[PDB]
């Protein structure tokens, strides 16, 4: 997968587009804790625009 | 950019070229006064002497309080080729210096059997005699149009061997067939660095490729700290120089360090920039070459006092400009300003110091540089990448007993293919590029049971 | 992408010795280090309208109305044009003298003459008023049905369309300048009134009336002067100079109080020429002229007849007209018009700190009210005795991530009142008072809501006040933080009202930062944030934070502050790291006690 | 920057007596390794400066105040 080192408070930011992206069958593949997450390789230039709504 | 000065090239140097680089008398006194002041008197101390002094002798010669600063230069007089070890013929290992540099020194002190480099057969107030601020307008126009050459000008003076070792160093990459020379983020690095730091970046990236237009490297070093040890006013000769030395010295004309009259000439003029050619900074306040420009306020403004194009456009890089009248220039520090220098690449202690090193001179005492909210707010912003980071992986489970995977962690750490573990859920990501090898294994302990 | 003015500008030898620098759309730049700073200042103060004011190089802006005023003042073409020669090290261009001459040849293209309360309109010459009667408005609302003065046509003007009036000779490009007999106004008779030599007076209230008053007549306009500084003492002290008689009206009730304070003791006025129309007392309306109303919030039709019906009618009588005008940037379109209506006035008072009024840009009730009279030197009146050391520091609070993820979902207002409470930032808010809690300093959490800062009170033990209480109630516990000196907190709101004093003391704070209250804050931060003592010293003492969230949309509001601060000349800084936090015996430390408000939050009404 | 002044005491009694008695060490190698000591001193950095005073019996007059040897020319 794809390590991605994060907030506590913004792993979740990032789960609610999973349940709402019907792209693929799953966003997120797997969660480490709550500073790490993986993902299909695709969506980091996305979220570059998705910070400033955020 | 790393500062090797006189250290990290001359450490590491072949041992027949070490003996070699020493066979000039202007080398020794060139590496001698770079010594720190205990390896500088221990070398005038052990100079007039035939014998290897033991190793007690050399650590019995410092008070018991300065050991710790003691050692180094030992070390740097060992690692240098100066004190070759010998023996005592008990166990006692003698030190003696190297005897073509210390031969080469005493050459320097005393009377030689050679006779030097500077020249002059009688030639007076010379045919076109170059003044001393033009040779620093010479020095600004050349280096200048150089840099002009990089940002992209219609000022291309370029003879086109310095455009292709732009190319070579790394700074202007060629891409497309058909001649549009790029610039690299090296480049834009390369942009917005101190003068001294620019020109030896030019002189290690040079010499880095040094093996192709049958150049050594020992010569051209020697000339270079030739040249940075030499003063203005005198005028200089070129005979006793070699044919490569003067290719090398006519596309150093080319670079603007040195002012000749004619190519067939017999005469070089060192120029300011070639004087002040050191690893080293050029402050943090001021700068020897020209002083500061940029007033830099606390709305997030640029106040910049000089007209150039090159200037105007390195603060079109890590800003954006409002005004341009013909004395000053106004531009504003935006944070989209700062994160379009960063999409080139752009850490903002170069913007900081940028704009310290062109302080107006209203800002004497007008210190309020001390607190940066940008830097904090820069590192949330790169957080707004580092928050999702690329990379490839597969990953175990059905990992079962809590002792076997815990062995099955330093496999993927020695070979640095992990990237997280996680013993609670007995969970290990590895990469694909290390995944034949960490299967093997886990096959092997499967089998050991 | 930058404009070239290097070629309309024509350059000269000058580039040391000259102030200014005068960019052809209008903008003139301020150098605030040469020793002529001074003086192109208070040429640029009369004749622009500032734009910027840092700590190096200022930026002024030339307007048609800056030279409007600038020329009623009385001020030539000459004298403006003159000295921007003489003061720019840059040529002046050929737009800034066309423009120049298009609002300066002309004093008053229309002349208003108030006398014997008639309104006429005169000029010199017939042509304007000729050309004035022709236009198919000015003879729609024209009024019909009714020595020593050479060459001079006029005609009356009825009484309701002097707004209309105004407003279409701006809009007929050619404008009023107010004209006011003293000697014919007969009917009203002068009173004696002695100022007091012991009360205090100010440079810059000197200033303000210098540019009221200046050559003789009574002016009307607005007067952009500091409020908790003075504010109320320039206003008192100008009725007083004049002996003329007028009716103060103020919109929110506390202002009753605090402008009888600054005369209270200076004259005899509060036992002989008294009148109260609000807070129900009605003493001697019949007789007191001079009155304190507030604005249009009565009046009404029926409901209140007789007792308020003479609530505006014995001012119009023996009241001159000194219009006084107090906080009218919280005051939007529809009352400035009642307020010309229901009185005539000579001259038009403004008496507001803030710069831009009712912070509207489409709308501009400015010029209905007068031109800005003069702006003063907040660097003097901070380092003097005059407001306190307001050290700005911006406090930005991480999100916390159970809230987030509900705030998403919902485009409405809850999610307004559940961003703006996090237990992220409330333990930053309880780390800020128990960090003034050993200081024993007057602090006080400042929420613009209903009730959101009750209950930030309740759960600490702490006092609290709000808009709808009582007045009886909120009469003891507002001394009981300046006029009492008891050391506690209290959590209060908006309430449409400043409340200022003469106690020493200082500190505030800020929750939410995109409501209501996002507008009254620029000036509540210099009516609240005093000095701790009178006359203060040249050191700081004074704090005061915002907590501003993170990630929640909220810097369109925070970036907008940094503007009016660096006019107040208050440090404004950014600390988004408080670094101590953690390590405090502090609220919502588990994970556990953040997972319980999620339930009662949103189980609140929307 | 530093200042060495060397001052050498030149009765030329005393090494005329020197001079007749024959020995190794005569006032040639004296003024000798004053000039190999003043070369040292002005060697060890650019921006050091030497002065050399010799004290004779009746007056002080000083001694201090291309490159065919191969030192330099200074």
């Amino acid at each position: 997968g794809v390590l991605i080192e994060c907030d506590p408070a913004m792993k979740q930011f990032l789960l609610y587009l999973d349940e709402s992206n019907a792209l693929g069958k799953k966003f997120i593949i797997q969660d480490i804790d709550d500073t790490h997450v993986f993902v299909i390789a695709e969506l980091v230039n996305v979220l570059q625009e998705r910070v400033g709504e955020l | 950019l790393q500062c090797r000065n006189l250290q990290e090239f001359l450490g590491g140097l072949s041992p027949g070229v070490l003996d070699r680089l020493y066979g000039h008398p202007a080398t020794c006194l060139a590496v001698f006064r770079e010594l720190p002041s205990l390896a500088k008197n221990w070398v005038m101390r052990m100079l007039f002497l035939e014998q290897p002094l033991p190793q007690a002798a050399v650590a019995l010669w410092v008070k018991k309080e300065f050991s710790k600063a003691q050692e180094e230069s030992t070390g740097l007089l060992s690692g240098l080729r100066i004190w070759h070890t010998q023996l005592l013929p008990g166990g006692l290992q003698g030190l003696i210096l190297n005897p073509i540099f210390r031969q080469n020194l005493r050459i320097a002190l005393l009377g030689g059997g050679k006779a030097w480099s500077d020249d002059t057969s009688q030639l007076g107030p010379d045919k076109h005699a170059r003044d001393v601020p033009s040779l620093d307008k010479y020095a600004e126009e050349r280096w200048e149009v150089v840099l002009h050459f990089m940002v992209g000008s219609p000022s291309a003076a370029v003879s086109q061997d310095l455009a292709q070792l732009l190319s070579q160093a790394g700074l202007m990459k060629s891409t497309e067939p058909g001649e549009p020379p790029c610039i690299t983020s090296a480049g834009f690095q390369f942009l917005l660095l101190d003068t001294p730091a620019q020109l030896w970046y030019f002189m290690l990236q040079y010499l880095q490729t040094a093996q192709s237009r049958g150049m050594d490297l020992v010569e051209i070093l020697s000339f270079l700290f030739q040249l940075s040890f030499s003063t203005l006013g005198k005028d200089y000769s070129v005979e006793g120089m070699s044919d490569s030395l003067l290719n090398f010295l006519q596309h150093l004309r080319e670079f603007g360090l040195v002012f000749q009259r004619k190519r067939k000439s017999r005469r070089y003029y060192p120029t300011r920039l070639a004087i002040n050619l050191s690893s080293g900074v050029s402050g943090a306040g001021g700068t020897v070459h020209q002083p500061g420009f940029i007033v830099v306020e606390t709305n997030y403004r640029l106040y910049a006092y000089t007209e150039s194009e090159l200037q105007i456009a390195l603060i079109a890089l890590f800003s954006e400009m409002l005004y341009r009248f013909p004395n000053m220039v106004v531009a504003q520090v935006t944070r989209e300003s700062v994160q379009q220098a960063i999409a080139s690449g752009i850490t903002a202690q170069q913007i900081i110091h940028f704009l310290r090193t062109r302080a107006h001179p209203v800002m004497l005492k007008q210190t309020p540089v001390l607190p940066p909210t940008i830097t904090d707010q820069i590192r949330l912003w790169e957080l707004e990448r580092d928050r999702l980071r690329f990379t490839e992986g597969v990953l175990y489970n059905q990992f079962l007993s809590q002792v076997d995977f815990e062995l099955l962690l330093a496999h993927a750490r020695e070979l640095g293919v992990l990237v997280f573990e996680n013993s609670a859920k007995r969970l290990m990501v590895v990469t694909p590029a290390g995944h034949s090898d960490v299967k093997r294994f886990w096959k092997r302990q499967k089998h050991s049971s | 992408g930058a404009k070239d003015y290097r070629l309309q500008m024509p350059l000269k030898d000058d580039h040391t010795s000259r102030p200014l620098w005068v960019a052809p759309d209008g903008h003139i730049f301020l150098e605030a280090f040469s020793p002529v700073y001074k003086y192109a200042q208070d040429f640029l103060v009369a004749i622009a309208e500032p734009v910027c004011r840092p700590t190096h190089v200022h930026e002024y802006k030339l307007t048609a109305y800056s030279l409007y005023a600038a020329v009623s003042v009385g001020l030539q073409t000459s004298d403006i044009t003159e000295y921007l020669r003489k003061l720019s090290k840059t040529g002046v261009p050929d737009g800034i003298m066309q423009f120049i001459k298009l609002c300066t040849v002309s004093y008053g293209k229309v002349k208003l003459v108030l006398k014997h309360n008639r309104y006429f309109v005169e000029s010199c010459h017939p042509d304007v008023i000729q050309h004035l009667l022709q236009d198919p408005v000015i003879r729609e609302c024209r009024l019909r049905n009714s020595e020593e003065e050479t060459q001079t046509v006029s005609f009356e003007v009825k009484q309701e369309m002097i707004e209309e009036l105004q407003k279409r000779c701006i809009h007929l490009e050619y404008p009023l300048l107010a004209e006011y007999d003293f000697r014919n106004d007969s009917v009203n008779p002068d009173i004696n009134i002695d100022l007091k030599p012991t009360a205090v007076l100010r440079p810059y209230q000197e200033k303000s009336l210098r540019k009221m008053f200046g050559n003789g007549r009574a002016r009307s306009g607005v007067i952009v002067l500091p409020c908790g500084a003075g504010k109320s003492l320039v206003g008192v002290t100008a009725a007083c100079t004049v002996r003329k008689r007028c009716l103060v009206l103020g919109n929110s009730a506390v202002s009753v109080e605090q402008w009888k304070a600054q005369f209270k003791m200076w004259s005899t006025i509060d036992d002989s020429q008294i009148c109260r129309f609000t807070s129900d007392a009605k003493d001697k309306p019949i007789g007191c002229s001079v009155a304190i109303s507030t604005y249009s919030m009565l009046g009404h039709t029926t409901k209140r007849s007789w007792e308020a019906e003479r609530v505006m009618e014995w001012l119009k009588t023996q009241e001159w007209g000194l219009m006084i005008l107090d906080e009218v940037h919280t005051i939007p379109a529809k009352m400035f018009r009642r307020v010309l209506t229901i009185v005539q006035a000579h001259c038009k008072l403004g008496l507001t700190a803030t710069l831009v009024r009712e912070d509207d840009k489409i709308v501009d009730l400015n010029f209905l009210i007068g031109p800005k009279l003069y702006e003063a030197n907040w660097m003097e009146l901070q380092n003097n005795g005059y407001i306190a050391k307001v050290q700005c520091a911006e406090v930005w609070c991480p999100m916390s991530p159970e809230f987030y993820r509900e705030y998403v979902a919902i485009k409405t207002k809850k999610r307004i009142l559940l961003y703006t409470m996090n237990p992220n930032k409330f333990r930053a808010c309880q780390f800020l008072i128990k960090f003034h809690e050993r200081r024993n300093d007057k602090i006080i959490v400042f929420a613009d809501n209903v009730f959101a800062l009750k209950e930030y009170a309740i759960r600490l033990n702490k006092p609290y006040i709000y808009g709808p209480t009582s007045q009886g109630e909120r009469m003891q516990i507002l001394q009981n933080f300046k006029h009492n000196p008891k050391i506690n907190t209290i959590f209060i709101s908006k309430v449409g009202d400043t409340s200022f004093d003469l106690p020493e003391a200082n500190v505030l704070i800020q929750i939410s930062s995109h409501g209501g209250s996002r507008r009254q804050e620029a000036q509540r931060l210099g009516r609240v944030l005093r000095a701790k003592k009178g006359m203060v010293a040249e050191e700081y003492n004074a704090f005061f934070y915002s907590l501003v969230s993170q990630d929640t949309q909220e810097m369109a509001y925070s970036t907008k502050r940094q503007r009016f601060l660096v006019d107040q000349g208050y440090s404004f800084k950014v600390i988004t790291k408080l670094a101590g936090m953690e390590e405090e015996d502090l609220a919502f430390s588990t994970k556990e006690e953040q997972q319980q408000l999620l339930q009662k939050v949103l189980a609140a009404t929307d | 920057l530093n200042l060495l002044v060397i001052v050498v005491d030149a009765n030329p009694i005393w090494w005329g007596k020197q001079a007749l008695k024959e020995s190794q060490f005569t006032l040639s190698k004296c003024i000798d390794a004053v000039m190999v000591l003043g070369n040292s001193h002005l060697f060890m950095n650019r921006s050091n400066k030497l002065a050399v005073i010799a004290s004779h019996i009746q007056e002080s007059r000083f001694l201090y105040p291309g490159s065919k040897d191969g030192k330099y020319e200074l």
